[PDB]
């Protein structure tokens, strides 16, 4: 069946436009990333990754 | 004429069969929440009344 | 990530959600029990009339 609109019908039967974004957060070589300035590698000497 | 809010009608439902989907289907609808069993899983019970 | 994109009736949007039942969430288009992502949702009755 059919989406024949008009405004004179009211609020609940309007149409929302939907979009979902699903993204796989799992072990794999990331392929879209944030806005982040990567540094320098540093070994043998403790800090955060 | 729905009632107001001092003298609100209280209906009664009687043996039948009941399905929560042409509801949706009556009114806006702004909101549905539903304290007790989940709104999607309702047309698989039978009530006392 | 993956932008899946559709316009449906304003009532059902609370039914594009994980392990939902009903006419759209078993017959259109259902979401996975175990789904990760975002969902955007908006009203577009300013052309669609």
């Amino acid at each position: 069946q059919s989406y024949g609109f008009r405004p004179t019908y009211g609020v609940g039967h309007q149409p929302y436009r939907v979009v979902v974004l699903s993204f796989e957060l799992l072990h794999a070589p990331a392929t879209v990333c944030g806005p982040k300035k990567s540094t320098n590698l540093v070994k043998n000497k403790c800090v955060n990754f | 004429r729905f009632a107001s809010v001092y003298a609100w009608n209280r209906k009664r439902i009687s043996n039948c069969v009941a399905d929560y989907s042409v509801l949706y289907n009556f009114a806006p609808f702004f909101a549905f929440k539903c304290y007790g069993v989940s709104p999607t899983k309702l047309n698989d019970l039978c009530f006392t009344n | 990530v993956y932008a899946d994109s559709f316009v449906i009736r304003g009532n059902e949007v609370s039914q594009i959600a994980p392990g939902q039942t009903g006419n759209i969430a078993d017959y259109n288009y259902k979401l996975p029990d175990d789904f990760t992502g975002c969902v955007i949702a908006w009203n577009s009755n300013k052309l669609d009339s």
